[PDB]
RNA sequence: CGACUCUUAGCGGUGGAUCACUCGGCUCGUGCGUCGAUGAAGAACGCAGCUAGCUGCGAGAAUUAAUGUGAAUUGCAGGACACAUUGAUCAUCGACACUUCGAACGCACUUGCGGCCCCGGGUUCCUCCCGGGGCUACGCCUGUCUGAGCGUCGCUU
RNA sequence: CGCGACCUCAGAUCAGACGUGGCGACCCGCUGAAUUUAAGCAUAUUAGUCAGCGGAGGAAAAGAAACUAACCAGGAUUCCCUCAGUAACGGCGAGUGAACAGGGAAGAGCCCAGCGCCGAAUCCCCGCCCCGCGGGGCGCGGGACAUGUGGCGUACGGAAG
RNA sequence: AAGGCUAAAUACCGGCACGAGACCGAUAGUCAACAAGUACCGUAAGGGAAAGUUGAAAAGAACUUUGAAGAGAGAGUUCA
RNA sequence: GUGGAGCCGCCGCAGGUGCAGAUCUUGGUGGUAGUAGCAAAUAUUCAAACGAGAACUUUGAAGGCCGAAGUGGAGAAGGG
C-alpha cells in the first residue's frame, strides 16, 4: 500500500520467499515424487486477500 | 418464576410452546444461590447452604464454603474428601443437598423415574435396543 | 536455469488453467423475456 | 507357528515396518552368513556387514569365486557396493551395481573390538541351545 | 397398509434407535476379564474362600415364591447374639452382617 | 579441533566464556566467507561450529542449575523452575504422607477388629 | 550489514565498535521485503571503509 | 449497477488477520473474531459444524508439549536422572 | 460404512437449468463444486444400504442336533468308502478307527 | 482413372477401462486412560553448505547433553576415522534449553507508552540521562501490616 | 479531647497459596425445538431427543432405606436376563410404557451436628534445633485461630456412666 | 426424612499404544494410500478437490548426423 | 497374437450379485467445423540494425493522434 504495519509486511515476506522453484539436486535423491512446486503462486493470477 | 428468553413473547413453535410467562424452572432457588457463589470462588469447594431471610423479591442465603488446600483442611483425614479433584464445582454437577433435591432421586416408588444413577442415565438404558450376539 | 524452462518450467503448470470451465451460471432464469403463452 | 499375541503376522505391517526402519535396526536385516569355513572357527552362523568384510556373491548376474571386499553399504536402499563387481554405463563411466547382503557369503571378517564381542556374544548364546537337551 | 388375517403390532422404532444400539461383541472379551478378575482374586487374598463371605438361609417373598430358600444378605443381630458372637468381630470371621434384617 | 563436552566439565568458568566467545568469533567469519564467493570446504565447517557452540552453552547451563540445585538443597520455598514437573494434577494430590492419614476413630477400630485369615474345612 | 531484526540503532552502534574496532557516526536501518534488517552504518572521518572491509573479509 | 459495477467500488476491508487463530476474520469495527471469537475468553465452536471441529482440535498443530508429555507417561514422569 | 458418506454439504439445485436433481456440492473454486453428491449414483456418494455392525452375525444350533452331527462324524471315519471318498490316502494303513496306545 | 462416402481387417495415434499389485482406509477388540499460570491447545515467525513444500525443531533452532548402540549419512560436496580416548550413525530420552502471540498477565494492542528496584559504564546521583537484569493481570483463601466508623463500650478529661 | 478493647469494613506489586483456558467418545446439571407420524390438524408423537449453555473424572453418577411388600416375608447402590410390549397412559386414536418379586455379575461399609462428659485435652503459622537421605515430622520457644465451641470418646444396628 | 463419605461389577464412534478380519482395492475404502483439511473458492461463517504403478538394477539412451531449436535418423543399455 | 505372475474346476457357504435409458454420477471423445469469430474509440509508411527467422522489436526520417476537465506529470485506497 506504501503505507502497511509491520505485521503485514513480514507476512509479505514470507509469501515472497516461498515462491520458488524445486533446486534441481532433489530430482536426483531417493524416492520422491515431486517434480515441480505446485504451491506457486502468481499475483495476477490468485492474490492472498491481504 | 422464569420468563421465556424470547423475542416479544413468540415462540414461533406448536400451541403447546407458547409458554413465555407462567414457568418454573425445574432447579430451586437456593440451588442457583449455591451455584454463583462457587462461580465467583472457583477456588473454595462449596459445601451447602441454608435460608437466612426473604422480603418480596429478594432471597437471602448464606452459603458456606472450603478452601481445600489451606493444611487445616489438607490434614484432618475426616475433611479430607473434599480436596480431591472429583469434587470440583459441585453445584455445577448438582451434587449438594440443595441441587439434588431437584434431581428427583431417592430410593421408592415415588422415584423410580431415575432408577439407575440419574435421570437421563436411566433414559438412555429404557431406550438402548439391547440387541445381544445370539439373538 | 540451464534446465528449468525446460526441465522445471514445463513440469511447473501446463494445466493450472483448469478451474471447473463451469461454476454453474448462476444468472436466474435467462428466458427474461416475458412471453406467457395466452394465458 | 507364531504363539505371541503382542507381534505381528500381517503383510501390510511387516512391510511397512521393514522400509520404514530405524537405521540401526537397519543394520541387523541386511545381515549376511559366514562362510563355511568361517562358521566353524567361531560357531556362529551369520553376521551384519559392515563395510571392510571380505566377500563373494553365491547369486545373481556376477557371481561364482570371486572373493573381493565390499566398499560402501547403503542401508537406505538395503544394498552393499562390492569394489569388484561393476559396470559400465552409457557415458563410458563404470559404477558399482549393488546387490543385497543375503545373496553374499562372508569370507573374511574385519575385527575390531566391538566385533570380537558381537561375536562372543552370539557364540556363547549357542552353547545354552545345546545345553537344554538333556 | 393391513392386509388379510395378521396380527395388530406396535413396534416400538419411531424413535431414533440407531444410535442407541448396543451390540455384544466385547462379551466374550469380558467373560474372560471377570474370569481373570476372580483368579487373581483367589489366589490374591489367601486360602480363604472364594466367592466370599457365609450367606443365610432366606425364604423368598411373595406368594408365588414362598415355597423355595435363598441365599440372603447377612446374619441379623439377633442371630449373631445368640450364636455369641459380637457384631464387629464377625466379618472377619467371614461372616456376613445385614443389620436392617427382622427376625 | 573436535569439542568434547565430556572434557568440558572440569573447565573453569572464565574458561569457558573465553573459549565460548572463541566460537562465536570463528562463526562470525564464516559467515562472511558465505556472502563472498565461498570457500566450500570452508562451508561445511559452518554446521560443526554451530553445533561445538552448543555443546558450551550446554555445560554452562547445566553446571549452573545444578550448582543452584545444590545451594536450595535442603530449604523451604526453592524457586519454580526447580519444583519437579510431573504434571499439573500432581502437584494438587495430596503427598504420600497426608493420603497415610488416619483418624483416631478409625485408628482404634483397626486394632481392635483386625482383619483374620482363616480357611473352611475342620 | 545484515543485522537481527529486534536490534535498535543503539544497539547496532555498540555491537560494531566492539567487534571491529571503530568509530561511528551514524546508522540508518532499512527492513528490505525478504524480512531482515539492513545497517549502513557510516564511520568517523579518523577511519576508512575499504581498509576495514579489507580486514573483516570482503 | 446491480453487478459488475458495483464491484468497482469495493475497496476497504472488513477483516485482517486475528491474533489468537491467524484466520482473516478478525472483524475491524466489531472487534471480534469469526472463528474464534477472539476477545472473549472461551474458543468459539459449535456442534452444528463437526467440519470446524476437524480443522483447529488438538492434534493439527506442533503438539509442542503435549508430544513430550504423551512420552513421559510411559514411564512415570520422572525428575532424577539415569546411572552412568 | 462408517459414520456415513453424509459428510458433505449439498442441496438439490431443484429448478430448470438443465441438470438432473440430484444433490449438488456446494461452493466454487475446486473440482468438487458442481457434482454429485451422495446418493448411490455419484462419485463420492453414499452407498446403498451401508452395512450395519448389528447384523445378526451369529447362529444357534440346540445342542442335541450338536451332538447329533459329531456322532454322525465319528460314524463315517471308520467307513473306509467315506474316508478315502475325502482324499486321505489310507490305502496302506491297517485298521481304520487307528489306535495307537497311550505311550504316543 | 482418381476423389468422396460406407463396412470390415492389419498397423499407428488419442484416451486411461480392465487385470495384477498396496508403507492406506474401515470395522471389531484388548491394554492404559496422561493438558494448563512451573504458561496449555492453537497460531505466527524463524532455523539446513547448497533447501520451495512436507516433516522435525526454537537464536543451543533439520537439534545439545546423557544412556543404549557400534561404522555410517548420502542428491552432490565437505570433514574429523579417530573406537586399548570420547564412538560416526541411529534409537531411547531421566539432564538442559525452549522466539512471538495465545487463559496471555504493566497498560494498550498502533513492534505504541510506561512505572519502580538493581547492575556495568556517562552528569561519579537526587529533580524522567545508554544497554542489560528483575517486578508490575484479575478473582480469592489464610496470616500480616496500615486505619476507617455521630457501630458497641471502657478508662479518662 | 486522648487512648484502649472489640465489632463491622477498606487498602497493599504485603509472606504464601489457589482458580481461569483446552479436549469433550463416555458422565453430571440445566435449556430445549421443528421436520415427521396421526394418510388433513391443534392435544399427542417426534422428544425431554438435535442444536445451546455450564462442570468434571479415568470413570462419572448413584449408594447404606422417611425401601419393597402384605407372607413362613425380604434387605444399600450399579449392571445383565426375565418380568413385558405387561400394569398403565392416550383426539382411549396414532402411539407410548415402568416397577416389584425371581436368576445372576459384583459385593463394604461408615462418619457428623445434636444430647452429655472431659481445666480447649484441638488446630495453623513463624524461629532455632534431635537428625536424616529423595523431605515430611511427634520434640523446644514465640505469634495467631477458637468458648458464638477446636479435639477425644459417641450415631438410632442404640449410646454413655 | 429435611447433613456427609465410599471401592467393585457398568460406560467409552475422542487420546496413547496395540492385535485381528468370510471387510475395501485407487470413480472403491476416511474428504485425504500422493508436498490433504492441501491447492483453490468466498468479505466472512464456511466450502473443499484432483493426483498410486519405468526396471530386477538408472544400466535414464555416451557418440555420429540433419535442424536455430523443439524434433528426428543411426548407434547403445536391457529378457523387453 | 500381445502381455509378464498369478489362477481355475467340482461340493457346500456368503453377498455392496449381471445395466441401455434415471434432463443418472464421474471421466473421455465426436459431428457441428477449420465454421462462428478475431469489426467501439480516424493511421500508418520508408530505410537501417540486431537476428535462423521481422506487417508487429529497437533506431532514424515522414505522416498522424491525445490537446492542459489529456492517452501528460504525482498520490490515497487496493495490490505485493
Ligand atoms: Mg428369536
Ligand atoms: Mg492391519
Ligand atoms: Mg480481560
Ligand atoms: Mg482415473
Ligand atoms: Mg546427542
Ligand atoms: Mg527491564
Ligand atoms: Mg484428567
Ligand atoms: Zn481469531
Amino acid at each position: 500500500s506504501s503505507h502497511k504495519t509491520f505485521r503485514i509486511k513480514r507476512f509479505l515476506a514470507k509469501k515472497q520467499k516461498q515462491n520458488r522453484p524445486i533446486p534441481q539436486w532433489i530430482r536426483m535423491k531417493t524416492g520422491n515424487k515431486i517434480r515441480y512446486n505446485s504451491k506457486r503462486r502468481h499475483w495476477r493470477r490468485t492474490k492472498l486477500g491481504l | 418464576g422464569r420468563k421465556r428468553p424470547v423475542p416479544k413473547g413468540a415462540t414461533y413453535g406448536k400451541p403447546v410452546h407458547h409458554g413465555v410467562n407462567q414457568l418454573k424452572f425445574a432447579r430451586s432457588l437456593q440451588s442457583v444461590a449455591e451455584e454463583r457463589a462457587g462461580r465467583h470462588c472457583g477456588a473454595l469447594r462449596v459445601l451447602n447452604s441454608y435460608w437466612v431471610g426473604e422480603d418480596s423479591t429478594y432471597k437471602f442465603f448464606e452459603v458456606i464454603l472450603i478452601d481445600p488446600f489451606h493444611k487445616a483442611i489438607r490434614r484432618n483425614p475426616d475433611t479430607q474428601w473434599i480436596t480431591k479433584p472429583v469434587h470440583k464445582h459441585r453445584e455445577m454437577r448438582g451434587l449438594t443437598s440443595a441441587g439434588r433435591k431437584s434431581r428427583g432421586l431417592g430410593k421408592g416408588h415415588k422415584f423410580h423415574h431415575t432408577i439407575g444413577g440419574s435421570r437421563r442415565a436411566a433414559w438412555r438404558r429404557r431406550n438402548t435396543l439391547q440387541l445381544h450376539r445370539y439373538r | 536455469g540451464v534446465c528449468r524452462k525446460a526441465a522445471q518450467p514445463v513440469e511447473a503448470g501446463l494445466q493450472i488453467p483448469a478451474i471447473l470451465g463451469i461454476l454453474g451460471g448462476i444468472l436466474a432464469l435467462l428466458i427474461l423475456i416475458l412471453l406467457l403463452l395466452l394465458f | 507357528m507364531k504363539f505371541n499375541p503382542f507381534v505381528t503376522s500381517d503383510r501390510s505391517k511387516n512391510r511397512k515396518r521393514h522400509f520404514n526402519a530405524p537405521s540401526h535396526i537397519r543394520r541387523k536385516i541386511m545381515s549376511s552368513p559366514l562362510s563355511k569355513e568361517l562358521r566353524q572357527k567361531y560357531n556362529v552362523r551369520s553376521m551384519p556387514i559392515r563395510k571392510d568384510d571380505e566377500v563373494q556373491v553365491v547369486r545373481g548376474h556376477y557371481k561364482g569365486q570371486q572373493i573381493g571386499k565390499v566398499v560402501q553399504v547403503y542401508r537406505k536402499k538395503y544394498v552393499i557396493y562390492i569394489e569388484r563387481v561393476q559396470r559400465e554405463k552409457a557415458n563410458g563411466t563404470t559404477v558399482h551395481v549393488g546387490i543385497h547382503p543375503s545373496k553374499v557369503v562372508i569370507t573374511r571378517l574385519k575385527l575390531d573390538k566391538d566385533r570380537k564381542k558381537i561375536l562372543e556374544r552370539k557364540a556363547k548364546s549357542r552353547q545354552v541351545g545345546k545345553e537344554k537337551g538333556k | 397398509a393391513p392386509s388379510r388375517n395378521g396380527m395388530v403390532l406396535k413396534p416400538h422404532f419411531h424413535k431414533d434407535w440407531q444410535r442407541r444400539v448396543a451390540t455384544w461383541f466385547n462379551q466374550p472379551a469380558r467373560k474372560i476379564r471377570r474370569r481373570k478378575a476372580r483368579q487373581a482374586k483367589a489366589r490374591r487374598i489367601a486360602p480363604r474362600p472364594a466367592s466370599g463371605p457365609i450367606r443365610p438361609i432366606v425364604r423368598c417373598p411373595t406368594v408365588r415364591y414362598h415355597t423355595k430358600v435363598r441365599a440372603g444378605r447377612g446374619f441379623s443381630l439377633e442371630e449373631l447374639r445368640v450364636a455369641g458372637i459380637h457384631k464387629k468381630v464377625a466379618r472377619t470371621i467371614g461372616i456376613s452382617v445385614d443389620p436392617r434384617r427382622r427376625n | 579441533a573436535k569439542i568434547k563436552a565430556r572434557d568440558l566439565r572440569g573447565k573453569k568458568k572464565e574458561e569457558l566464556l573465553k573459549q565460548l566467545d572463541d566460537l562465536k568469533v570463528e562463526l562470525s567469519q564464516l559467515r562472511v566467507a558465505k556472502v563472498t564467493g565461498g570457500a566450500a570446504s570452508k562451508l561445511s565447517k559452518i554446521r560443526v561450529v554451530r553445533k561445538s557452540i552448543a555443546r558450551v552453552l550446554t555445560v554452562i547451563n547445566q553446571t549452573q542449575k545444578e550448582n543452584l540445585r545444590k545451594f536450595y538443597k535442603g530449604k523451604k520455598y526453592k524457586p519454580l523452575d526447580l519444583r519437579p514437573k510431573k504434571t499439573r494434577a500432581m502437584r494438587r494430590r495430596l503427598n504420600k504422607h497426608e493420603e497415610n492419614l488416619k483418624t483416631k476413630k478409625q485408628q482404634r477400630k483397626e486394632r481392635l477388629y483386625p482383619l483374620r485369615k482363616y480357611a473352611v474345612k475342620a | 550489514f545484515i543485522v537481527d531484526v529486534k536490534a535498535n540503532k543503539h544497539q547496532i552502534k555498540q555491537a560494531v565498535k566492539k567487534l571491529y574496532d571503530i568509530d561511528v557516526a551514524k546508522v540508518n536501518t532499512l527492513i528490505r521485503p525478504d524480512g531482515e534488517k539492513k545497517a549502513y552504518v557510516r564511520l568517523a572521518p579518523d577511519y576508512d571503509a575499504l581498509d576495514v572491509a579489507n580486514k573483516i573479509g570482503i | 449497477t446491480k453487478g459488475t459495477s458495483s464491484f468497482g467500488k469495493r475497496r476497504n476491508k472488513t477483516h485482517t488477520l486475528c491474533r489468537r487463530c491467524g484466520s482473516k476474520a478478525y472483524h475491524l469495527q466489531k472487534s471480534t473474531c469469526g472463528k474464534c471469537g477472539y476477545p472473549a475468553k472461551r474458543k468459539r465452536k459449535y456442534n452444528w459444524s463437526a467440519k470446524a471441529k476437524r480443522r483447529n482440535t488438538t492434534g493439527t498443530g506442533r503438539m509442542r508439549h503435549l508430544k513430550i508429555v504423551y512420552r513421559r507417561f510411559r514411564h512415570g514422569f520422572r525428575e532424577g536422572t539415569t546411572p552412568k | 460404512s462408517e459414520l456415513a458418506g453424509h459428510q458433505t454439504s449439498a442441496e438439490s439445485w431443484g429448478t430448470g437449468r438443465a441438470v438432473a436433481r440430484i444433490p449438488r456440492v456446494r461452493g466454487g473454486g475446486t473440482h468438487r463444486s458442481g457434482q454429485g453428491a451422495f446418493g448411490n449414483m455419484c462419485r463420492g456418494g453414499r452407498m446403498f444400504a451401508p452395512t450395519k455392525t448389528w447384523r445378526r452375525w451369529h447362529r444357534r444350533v440346540n445342542t442335541t442336533q450338536k451332538r447329533y452331527a459329531i456322532c454322525s462324524a465319528l460314524a463315517a471315519s471308520a467307513l473306509p468308502a467315506l474316508v478315502m471318498s475325502k482324499g486321505h490316502r489310507i490305502e496302506e494303513v491297517p485298521e481304520l478307527p487307528l489306535v495307537v496306545e497311550d505311550k504316543v
